[PDB]
């Protein structure tokens, strides 16, 4: 069926700060195979930030090891992305992706003083 | 819910006088047999269909809110044992969770002053039943009795041959394991408990003994620290076929018949049964799904199916069913859900055959092969061409020269291919037929439909036609698919 | 290599056979028993395997045992298969008797008379320690 996603969070943080993100899905998360998050910096092309699979295995690019954590919460229908230590070059619009086709609308995240 | 309290209108008045004949002041030593005046009443009022539970504790409470219980402690001082035999059977049925604490406070030593007397068969049932339901109180009472001989008597009564005695023994060890946490589960096999359970689970006489013994050993199998102690006992090999042999429908038939298991359980005992579904051992999951399907059948005959919602057991069932490689466990879970009236989930898989270049590029971003998204864009691969890539296209024109990179790519491609959605192109449903052999085989189904074949025309293939056309390279997979296809020989 | 084999009638003489199994496991002996067969020992090397691996042999018998291999004189009965293969291999048959009396040797099949010379033990329900202390001897395994 059509699975529509909404995501909330974002904004401005100081460098060396932490943020958390959500992504609410129209159906159950335990039902759906794979979710992922994407980073779109302005002037460049998209790239993956984290993926999460039905059994619980997580994968991250090497640039963001330890600085991000993704989890699935099944009581209320969200997936979470947790940012802990932040850099100025980590500013972009962030997208949720259910399976490989369903997209989201994206949220803006900037980091400065 | 008038009816509920109209049964209390039939029940409660008999106690007006029935409390007074044991409250009879004079008494005789023959007159102590009066104890039975209650006993029929509490059995009677226990077994009323679908109202029984509500009126049971509601009748039993009178003796503790107003005072009756005390006597049963003050009359155990009688030297001759006809009275003890007669009154511990009454003390059995009155023992609810709101009544266990009054004995747990005072009455601990009172119980074990007769549990040492193991020789009377006529008394050992009651002994075992009180020790059965005393485990439900807390961790502390369990530790205090296991420091005593409160396990040794039930561990010794496995030598005995009385049937109801063995029923109460299996339930006492199951309640000890399930409410004793992790500290006492090492004291169990330390006192060599998991080895004396084999005569109960090898019984060919009563099915209830077999199920409760398998429950006890599967709960002790969750203790990792002692897991290979319990794996040499020899009973685990009886756990897997047994649940395969029995069905929970006939089990519900045989559970509404007997008195002490007629109505069923309560929410406290069943919230402690849900953690067996997600545990690591296959036997823990299969036996947890068995009971919680049989229990749903028990309490679906009444209108009390709303208990499984608040205990948080239909969410675990609903997430355990999709993406599960266990036909038995998933079958019991689907039976429980389709008996309770809830929908059964189906997974949501990506539709790979209808993909286009943007989705292939996004999948390449996902799997970490982001260095090649340009080349796959120059040749314009879509989903249909991605499902039919071979080694020479990867080696020549997509640029993958290193053989290890092609191996590390195909691993990911075949991991995607087993979890795709071919329903838009699979007419005769070949994917489920391939998955029923082995879940790893589902990946071949697009290769069987790109050429065109299906389940009705599958029976006229040769191995050389599977090898060069359908893209099956591993000879074991060709041989198994052939021998599964030939067996149905001109079947239709 | 299991040290002792246990043979038992499939319906009766199974619970107390389990008691001897557990009581012997308490003393450290590798023991094999058959579970859920229902005369599926028609394979020509499964009976052979089960009896060749065995060193000793315990014929636990029910009140009313050997009623099937009686009047048979053919190798179709599984317990008859156990006893013909144990005697052809030449292992000791140490039985334990519980509620059963020795039948007539004439109605008994005329090839399995050699089992009538093996000494047995009366089973005791209330002094289990004595019987298990006696049975651990003369097993030669
Ligand atoms: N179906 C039942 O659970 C059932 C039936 C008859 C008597 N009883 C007795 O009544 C008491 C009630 O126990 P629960 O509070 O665990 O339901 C128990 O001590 C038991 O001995 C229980």
């Amino acid at each position: 069926m059509a699975v529509q996603l909404v995501e909330s969070g974002g904004g401005l943080v100081q460098p060396g700060g932490s943020l958390r993100l959500s992504c609410a899905a129209s159906v159950s998360i335990s039902r759906i195979y794979v979710m992922a998050w994407y980073r779109q910096a302005p002037g460049k092309q998209r790239e993956v930030v984290a993926v999460i699979r039905y059994d619980g295995t997580t994968n991250y690019p090497d640039s963001v090891k330890g600085r991000f954590t993704i989890s699935r919460d099944n009581a209320k229908n969200t997936v979470y992305l947790q940012m802990n230590s932040l850099k100025p070059e980590d500013t972009a619009v962030y997208y949720c992706n259910a399976n490989v086709e369903t997209w989201g609308q994206g949220t803006q995240v900037t980091v400065s003083s | 819910g008038t009816e509920v309290q109209d049964a209390l209108e039939r029940a409660l008045p008999e106690l007006q006088q029935a409390l007074s004949a044991l409250k009879q002041a004079g008494g005789a030593r023959a007159v102590g047999a009066g104890l039975a005046e209650v006993f029929q009443l509490v059995e009677e009022a226990w077994l009323l269909p679908a109202v029984g539970r509500e009126v049971a504790q509601g009748l039993c409470d009178a003796i503790r809110l107003d005072g009756g219980l005390d006597l049963l402690l003050r009359l155990l001082q009688a030297p001759e044992l006809e009275t003890r035999v007669q009154a511990a059977r009454l003390l059995e049925q009155i023992l609810v969770a709101e009544n266990r604490d009054r004995v747990a406070r005072i009455g601990l030593g009172v119980i074990l002053n007769l549990a040492k007397e193991r020789e009377p068969v006529e008394l050992a049932r009651s002994v075992a039943g009180i020790l059965e339901h005393m485990f439900k109180h807390s961790e502390e009472t369990c530790q205090r009795l296991v420091a005593a001989g409160g396990l040794d008597a039930v561990l010794y009564w496995c030598r005995r041959t009385d049937p109801a005695l063995l029923r109460h023994c299996a339930l006492a060890l199951g309640n000890c394991a399930l409410h004793g946490g992790q500290a006492v589960q090492r004291r169990m096999v330390e006192k060599r408990a998991a080895e004396w359970l084999f005569p109960l689970a090898f019984s060919k006489e009563d099915e209830l003994l077999r199920l409760h013994a398998c429950l006890a050993v599967a709960v002790l199998a969750t203790n990792k620290e002692v897991e290979r102690e319990v794996e040499r006992s020899g009973t685990l090999a009886l756990v897997e076929p047994l649940v395969a042999s029995l069905d929970p429908g006939r089990f519900a038939r045989c559970l509404v018949d007997a008195s002490d298991t007629s109505q069923g359980r309560g929410p406290d005992d069943l919230q402690r049964l849900v953690p067996l579904l997600d545990s690591n051992r296959l036997e823990a999951q299969c036996i947890g799904a068995f009971y919680l399907c049989a229990e749903a059948a028990i309490k679906s005959l009444q209108g009390k199916t709303k208990v499984f919602s608040d205990i948080g057991a239909i969410q675990s069932l609903k997430r355990l069913v999709s993406y599960s490689t266990n036909g038995t466990k998933s079958a019991l879970a689907k039976r429980a859900l389709r008996l309770l009236g809830e929908e059964v989930p189906r997974p949501i898989l990506p539709s790979v055959p209808s993909w286009k270049e943007a989705e292939v590029q996004t999948w390449l971003q996902q799997i970490g092969f982001s260095k090649y998204c340009e080349s796959f864009r120059e040749q314009q691969v879509d989903g249909d061409l991605l499902l039919r890539l071979t080694e020479e296209e990867l080696q020549t024109d997509l640029g993958m020269k290193s053989g290890i990179t092609r191996k590390r790519f195909f691993r990911e491609l075949t991991e995607l291919k087993t979890f795709a959605n071919y329903s838009t192109c699979d007419r005769s449903n070949l994917a489920d037929w391939l998955g029923s052999l082995d879940p790893r085989f589902r990946q071949y189904t697009y290769g069987l439909v790109s050429c065109g074949l299906d389940r009705s025309l599958l029976h006229r293939v040769s191995e050389q036609q599977l090898l060069e056309d359908c893209g099956i390279h591993l000879g074991v997979h060709r041989a198994r698919i052939l021998t599964a296809a030939r067996e149905m020989l001109h079947s239709p």
